[PDB]
């Protein structure tokens, strides 16, 4: 004789605090109570505060009711609401971390693209966008074609890379559908170099759907479709999220005002006496190819005397004895004078940083090696500065499927 | 053993241990301010608002959660869940919705936290993810709208619609 209407408004309430945000609109429709209890704005506190990231000041900016803020935010990006909670949370950290740090990439970013604008890219390019992409660009419609970029930058001596991320009406007029890469859209360009970190709308031509990639031409083959991969993400959420992760983290050093692509490992230290050598490294995929395999990287090491030493233990950098090793265990090895044609000095305060390039032939590697200072005022006398092993990684390649069908 | 005794609107006289019975939030506060301060004569503390059947089920539930460790006090963005019940809970809660609804209540009145919010988790998964036609079926709750007010309320709600 006593039923769930016949409850007490409060073990109700913890009731449908529970239900989830389409069972809380669907207990409108059950009863006039239950519609009534339905519309608390409490209750869609829990489903606003986690689906869209909406905080209690940007309620007080909008002065709204929690309901109103969800059925507005629904009829603007609903149809995204599995991807929002998580790409605004990585779109609100990289425009946070960037706020005390370089201030003209958020500047330069453009505002929301409008879903006519997306529609019309679906139109002209005839396949569906992923839908956690349509809502990453919803957000954010990336930054008009300014150096530097939003998605990272390389800078070695005479090749400089900075890759900005493209709106929807470039990528669109950037679309590519020719043999090999088919159906494969850009999610940055570089102007400097030509740099494209394609994504896939569409499975095809041994790629999954929704994978983002490098674009590295098959030097060796004479094919036109032969363009080999440089698989750097599972989906552009993950690719998004991943990148925002390493910028936030300090994984992505901040060096002349821009964002750049060391992957720097905290184990790869080799701070001997009142030296510290710390080394980060990179990969470009333009001078770098899979036939026959090129695997470029690139290295910068930051060695530094601290404060705390003595200014009398002054020590001059004059030798790179350097151990290459690629994963067939071949060793070559340099012993020019002074790095990248330089003879830096080491004193407490100075830290010298320097980018410099080698040429791994295989898909692993890693080096090693001696500065072998010679001391400033003696003469005479070395010290020794070892170079902490630091391995390199290319990200997973894949053969095109032009090449695997070919023999 | 300290003991305290739980009458029940029944009349049965239910004898639970004082450190068992601290876990609702009344009993403890009764005990904490007015009771055990003045140490009354061990007269039966009457519940009229349950009966003998969910004082029994409470007192049960309760010796199981005797140990229980304390529950974190998180809520907004921890995101309550409706899937980490016990397998105790779960078998426990096993009965009918007249029983359930009945073990709500008294845990509301008593103010057992871990007890209402595992029915309250219970009769939510009986909820979670079931059509308004399969709710009043699983239920039993007569549709109190008219026509007017079916239309009004499609009209409000017609967003979620895909």
């Amino acid at each position: 004789p006593l039923t769930l209407e016949s409850l007490p408004t409060d073990p109700l309430l913890l009731i449908l605090s529970f239900l989830d945000y389409r069972d809380l609109i669907n207990c409108c429709y059950v009863s006039r109570r239950l519609s009534q209890l339905s519309s608390h704005d409490p209750l869609w506190r829990r489903h606003c505060k986690k689906y869209w990231l909406i905080s209690e000041e940007e309620k007080t900016q909008k002065n709204q009711c929690w309901k109103s803020l969800f059925i507005d935010t629904y009829s603007d990006v609903g149809r995204y609401i599995d991807h929002y909670a998580a790409i605004k949370k990585a779109w609100d950290d990289l425009k946070k971390y960037l706020e005390p740090r370089c201030p003209r990439m958020v500047l330069s970013l453009k505002e929301g693209a409008r879903e006519e604008d997306l529609d019309a890219v679906e139109a002209q390019i005839g396949c569906k966008l992923p839908d956690d992409y349509r809502c990453s660009y919803r957000i954010h419609n990336g930054q008009k074609l300014v150096v530097p970029g939003l998605l990272g930058s390389m800078a070695l001596s005479n090749h400089y890379r900075s890759e900005d991320l493209l709106d929807v009406d470039t990528a669109a007029g950037g679309f590519q559908q020719r043999q090999g890469l088919k159906y494969c859209l850009p999610l940055t360009f570089c102007i400097h170099t030509g740099l494209s970190q394609y994504i896939a709308v569409e499975a095809a031509e041994g790629r999954n759907k929704n994978e983002v990639f490098y674009q590295c031409p098959d030097q060796m083959a004479r094919n036109p479709a032969a363009i080999d991969m440089f698989i750097i993400g599972a989906t552009f959420t993950d690719w998004f999220t991943s990148y925002v992760k390493n910028v936030v983290s300090g994984g992505f050093p901040i060096i002349r005002d821009q964002i750049f692509r060391y992957v720097h490992d905290p184990e790869c230290v080799a701070t001997t006496g009142d030296i510290t050598v710390s080394v980060s490294t990179s990969f470009l995929p333009e001078l770098s190819s899979v036939h026959p395999p090129h695997y470029f990287f690139t290295y910068r090491i930051r060695i530094e005397m601290s404060k705390d030493a003595l200014p009398e233990k002054a020590c001059q950098l004059d030798s790179r004895y350097w151990r290459i090793t690629n994963a067939k265990g071949d060793v070559e090895e340099v012993q020019g004078p002074g790095v990248v044609g330089e003879f830096p000095i080491i004193s407490p305060g100075r830290v010298y940083e320097y980018t410099s390039c080698t040429t791994f032939s295989t898909t692993s590697g890693y080096m090693e090696g001696y500065y072998t200072f010679h001391f400033l005022y003696f003469k005479d006398k070395i010290f020794n500065v070892a170079i902490p092993r630091f391995h390199m990684a290319c990200p997973t390649f894949r053969v095109s499927i032009a090449r695997l069908e070919m023999g | 053993m300290p003991s305290i005794k739980l009458q029940s609107s029944d009349g049965e006289i239910f004898e639970v241990d004082v450190e068992i019975a601290k876990q609702s939030v009344t009993i403890k506060t009764m005990l904490e301010d007015l009771g055990m301060d003045d140490e009354g004569d061990d007269d039966p503390v009457p519940l009229p608002n349950v009966n003998a059947a969910i004082l029994k089920k409470v007192i049960q539930w309760c010796t199981h959660h005797k140990d229980d460790p304390p529950p974190p006090e998180d809520d907004e963005n921890k995101e309550k869940r409706t899937d980490d019940i016990p397998v105790w809970d779960q078998e426990f809660l096993k009965v009918d919705q007249g029983t359930l609804f009945e073990l709500i209540l008294a845990a509301n009145y008593l103010d057992i936290k871990g007890l209402l919010d595992v029915t309250c988790k219970t009769v939510a998964n009986m909820i979670k993810g079931k059509t308004p036609e399969e709710i009043r079926k699983t239920f039993n709750i007569k549709n109190d709208f008219t026509e007017e007010e079916e239309a009004q309320v499609r009209k409000e709600n017609q967003w979620c619609e895909e």
